[PDB]
RNA sequence: GAGCUGUACGUAAGCGUUGAUCCAGAGAUUUCCGAAUGGGGGAACCCACUAUCUUUAGUCGGAUAGUAUCCUUACGUGAAUACAUAGCGUGAGGAAGGCAGACCCAGGGAACUGAAACAUCUAAGUACCUGGAGGAAGAGAAAGAAAAAUCGAUUUCCUGAGUAGCGGCGAGCGAAACGGAAAGAGCCCAAACCAAGAAGCUUGCUUCUUGGGGUUGUAGGACACUCUAUACGGAGUUACAAAAGAAAGUUAUAAAUGAAGCGGUCUGGAAAGGCCCGCCAAAGACGGUAACAGCCCGGUAGUUGAAAUGGCUUUCCCUCCAGAGUGGAUCCUGAGUACGACGGAACACGUGAAAUUCCGUCGGAAUCCGGGAGGACCAUCUCCCAAGGCUAAAUACUCCCUAGUGACCGAUAGUGAACCAGUACCGUGAGGGAAAGGUGAAAAGCACCCCGGAAGGGGAGUGAAACAGUUCCUGAAACCGUGUGCCUA
RNA sequence: GGGUAGCGGAGAAAUUCCAAUCGAACUUGGAGAUAGCUGGUUCUCUCCGAAAUAGCUUUAGGGCUAGCCUCGAGGUAAAGA
RNA sequence: AGGUUCGUGGUAGGAGAGCGUUCUAAGGGCGGUGAAGUCAGACCGGAAGGACUGGUGGAGCGCUUAGAAGUGAGAAUGCCGGUAUGAGUAGCGAAAGAAGGGUGAGAAUCCCUUCCACCGAAUAUCUAAGGUUUCCUGAGGAAGGCUCGUCCGCUCAGGGUUAGUCGGGACCUAAGCCGAGGCCGAUAGGCGUAGGCGAUGGACAACAGGUAGAGAUUCCUGUACCAGUGCUAAUUGUUUAAC
RNA sequence: UAGGAAGAGUAGUACUGCCCGUACCGCAAACCGACACAGGUAGAUGAGGAGAGAAUCCUAAGGUGAGCGAGAGAACUCUCGU
RNA sequence: ACUCGGUGAAAUUAUAGUACCUGUGAAGAUGCAGGUUACCCGCGACAGGACGGAAAGACCCCGUGGAGCUUUACUGCAACC
């Protein structure tokens, strides 16, 4: 996908619209994206051996790439992105800035 | 196999009529005499057809 | 280029920037059955022989290779029976089976039905069975079409034309040439003769093989002489002879890059919608994203990319090559053939005044001072040269692969089958043959309390909605109930 | 455990049996056989409106021509009642 | 456009004018401030039909002028689905049960005890065929069981079948079947010799006990037999030739 | 007997012996009959009294009480007795 | 069979508030006319009617329907001479 794993979201549309988040983790096959403090659910959880007390847990839940946008290391703004192929290596370049976000 | 070994001429169908025209159908045979003649080298017994065999074979 | 160990949740254990999972080309491995092929067999099983090796103290056990049948061919052995043949053995090559329910060639070949009955006729050389194929098959270089003049190998399409004809002259069946187009291409033998060899001895001769020569109707060739030519030139694996090897280019099978709004505000669960502003465009195809997006995502136009394998096109290489003329002694030009009688079939043509083509059975020519046709046949004229073979394109079809299209269907429709469908089920078998789609944007799939053994409820909670609660969008009618205004013994 | 298969087989013979089927088994195909016979054929209004007869017919509960209905167009030395 | 006159029952049937449904094209619109569909109303037109308002629903649909049709159902002993009436009706598939304890949320129906009754050339015990896990143990009670069920040939999860001698093959053949060469025949194929398959028959070596969840001539304990092999120890034979 | 043949038997010891079936029902609720269906299904064994007997009646070993019940005791229908 | 507890079908069916007599009518009426009877809802019984249910009458006729059989019907074919 265009957003990677431990990279910085700003989140264009939804109920969640301008926040801010990290990655953790990323879903490509079923095209979805996991943000921290985005997108909160609330499980009714029976005592388990994982969650030994159970009860009302509130945690994250996936949300589509297509509702991001990468945030510019310095900038600081959402960008589309571009590739550049620099040295050995293709990396990701910032296309308003015009500088390499990697 | 019933069939001459030079000019290998055989049973064919066709028709039976009658007057009044009523059709059915019959076969022609060719008149194969079982002879002796050499197939190669050698003699041996096969089908040769009465016509094959006024000009040309060896019996 | 950052996650991954399928559907398919989950648990467990692990692997990946020292670059995994994934995508494309090329390799390796590939149990048993099945043509099934060492023998047998009731499908996926049973039992071997011969060589070489291996284990054990030795039986017992293990590994590898070979071992079916028929056809062609080479060699060897070898009967009645003397030579020899049959037979037997070994080796080397080849075949066998399947299918795309299509297309085409051949062998065999119905009936219902129509004729307002029915037998000739029709249906129909159809259905079906069987055998051969090929990517196409079949046909094909005039013993032709014609007719005051000519054309010039096949095939397919338009016309001719429902014409000319056939027909219990009923029902019906039904052309062809000329004319206009698509596509176009021509060639090898046999025989006269030459040269060599071999067999018979047809005993100094014929007849067998090989090589050369030569293929046509104004007749052509052999044969005689002139001219040139043995690679100067020409041709080629699609016929015309056949088998290889290189290089360049292009294309197919993974991919890369790729412009422009997080614009403000309203409603809302959510904006891609409304109102007000911008921008890109060789890109306003299509799909997704919480509602209807050229500017959010995958992408699109444009421009690039191939280690490996395949195809195609050129060039080289390689390979193979006599063609003009003038003569008219003698010679050659497809024999049980062409034709005819008899019995059938195919020709639009049902025996008819019946030409033309094929089959079975009998009879049976001429050969250049020759033979065939022009719808009985004769004469004249005109056109042609049978009884040997090969040949691309234009034509037919689609089990498939790639890219697309539709005033085509939308779950009783469209395939029988949108769902683990030729399945469940029925039948001894061949065979017949269903029903069955939709939670939500996201499982956030209802912690906790209460009645109950549970099922099932009532709250509480999630959500925009629970009267969306795992046959779950909507939710008609029949049909079954509870309550009630007016009437009724 | 085996053999005989439908233009066939078997029958101490009854048209008897050949997978609950037999004056000619079952299945698939020709095939949507053919049916001058019976049944069925789906929205509305306006104008007109029959026949159940003659002739022929392998014809008689079928057909064909004429007679009778409807729509359109014509011509008069006006022909209809 | 207005008059005048004459008309306006209708089956088979002829002629005319229209309504509504799906799709296409152009124009012009509606719609999360709620589309289609569905429900209810005392509205409009000469008919087929058409609006308006409210509930439900939660995403698409009208209008105009043209065009094209899988174009309108009450009947076919029509096809498929759903649901009635008969009706709490017929039936509940040959037979002897009773009480006391137990279990359990729940007992005529499950477990135990006692008494009674039935079969007994069977309704007892083996074993071929056929079936194919139905067998044992632990859990269970939605559906199946013609009632009930705590039970089950039912559901779930784990288990369970041991052979030199038993039955079959590695042994034999009958009927019948296949069949190298062969004979016959439009094709396909039919018949058949050598050879080979094929039991329902012939030949062939093991008995008695024990086994408390499920196997027993198979496992175990005692005592055997059949066929072979090696190793020991004696005997004997060698090409007028042991065997 | 034709043939093959220098090894052979004897006694004792120890070792070797493959593949398939094997559960359970089997006059039956497990097989053939669409059913937990008054039908059908080869063979072996099959006790006592009385008896010719595998007839008949009552019993042994062994196996069963049959997958809807209780209570009333009308017509009528069925199977029985006088 | 009947009453009680459990379980629970089917053939049939245009909608039904479903009397009798004499008549009428497609000529034999629960439903039409004129009269005569008759409070509403059931349970156990019996079969006179609903031209009761079941099976598109096997008899009879018709169709230029079919099939099996016969012969000195017609036209054929095998086989044999
Ligand atoms: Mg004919
Ligand atoms: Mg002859
Ligand atoms: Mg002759
Ligand atoms: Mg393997
Ligand atoms: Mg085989
Ligand atoms: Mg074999
Ligand atoms: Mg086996
Ligand atoms: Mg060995
Ligand atoms: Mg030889
Ligand atoms: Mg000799
Ligand atoms: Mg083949
Ligand atoms: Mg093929
Ligand atoms: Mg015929
Ligand atoms: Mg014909
Ligand atoms: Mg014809
Ligand atoms: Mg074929
Ligand atoms: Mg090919
Ligand atoms: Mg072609
Ligand atoms: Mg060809
Ligand atoms: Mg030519
Ligand atoms: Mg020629
Ligand atoms: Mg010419
Ligand atoms: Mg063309
Ligand atoms: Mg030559
Ligand atoms: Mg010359
Ligand atoms: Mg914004
Ligand atoms: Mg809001
Ligand atoms: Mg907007
Ligand atoms: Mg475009
Ligand atoms: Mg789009
Ligand atoms: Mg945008
Ligand atoms: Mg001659
Ligand atoms: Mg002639
Ligand atoms: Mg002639
Ligand atoms: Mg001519
Ligand atoms: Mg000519
Ligand atoms: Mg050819
Ligand atoms: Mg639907
Ligand atoms: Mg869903
Ligand atoms: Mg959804
Ligand atoms: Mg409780
Ligand atoms: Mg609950
Ligand atoms: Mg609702
Ligand atoms: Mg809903
Ligand atoms: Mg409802
Ligand atoms: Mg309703
Ligand atoms: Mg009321
Ligand atoms: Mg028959
Ligand atoms: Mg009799
Ligand atoms: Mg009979
Ligand atoms: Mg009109
Ligand atoms: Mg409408
Ligand atoms: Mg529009
Ligand atoms: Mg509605
Ligand atoms: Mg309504
Ligand atoms: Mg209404
Ligand atoms: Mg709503
Ligand atoms: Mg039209
Ligand atoms: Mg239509
Ligand atoms: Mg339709
Ligand atoms: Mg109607
Ligand atoms: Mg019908
Ligand atoms: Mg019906
Ligand atoms: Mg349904
Ligand atoms: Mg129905
Ligand atoms: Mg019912
Ligand atoms: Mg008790
Ligand atoms: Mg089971
Ligand atoms: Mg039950
Ligand atoms: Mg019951
Ligand atoms: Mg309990
Ligand atoms: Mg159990
Ligand atoms: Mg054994
Ligand atoms: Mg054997
Ligand atoms: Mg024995
Ligand atoms: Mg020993
Ligand atoms: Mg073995
Ligand atoms: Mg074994
Ligand atoms: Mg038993
Ligand atoms: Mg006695
Ligand atoms: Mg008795
Ligand atoms: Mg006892
Ligand atoms: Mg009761
Ligand atoms: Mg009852
Ligand atoms: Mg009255
Ligand atoms: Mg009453
Ligand atoms: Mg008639
Ligand atoms: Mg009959």
């Amino acid at each position: 996908m265009h957003v990677k794993k431990g990279d910085k979201v700003k989140v264009i549309t939804g109920k969640d619209k301008g926040k801010s988040g990290k990655v953790l983790a990323a879903f490509p096959k079923k095209d979805r994206v996991l943000i921290e403090g985005i997108n909160m659910v609330k499980k009714h959880t029976k005592p388990s051996n994982i969650n030994p007390q159970g009860g009302i847990l509130n945690v994250e839940a996936p949300i589509h790439v297509s509702n991001v946008m990468l945030i510019d290391p310095k900038t600081g703004e959402p960008t589309r992105v571009g590739y550049e192929v620099k040295g050995d290596k293709k990396v990701r370049v910032a296309k308003k800035s015009g500088e390499v976000i990697d | 196999a019933k069939e001459c070994v030079i000019t290998g001429r055989k049973s064919r169908s066709g028709n039976k009529r009658s007057h009044a025209m009523n059709s059915s159908k019959r076969t022609w045979k060719a008149n194969l005499q079982k002879v002796r003649i050499l197939v190669n080298g050698k003699p041996k017994k096969v089908w040769v057809s009465a016509r094959a065999l006024k000009s040309g074979k060896v019996e």
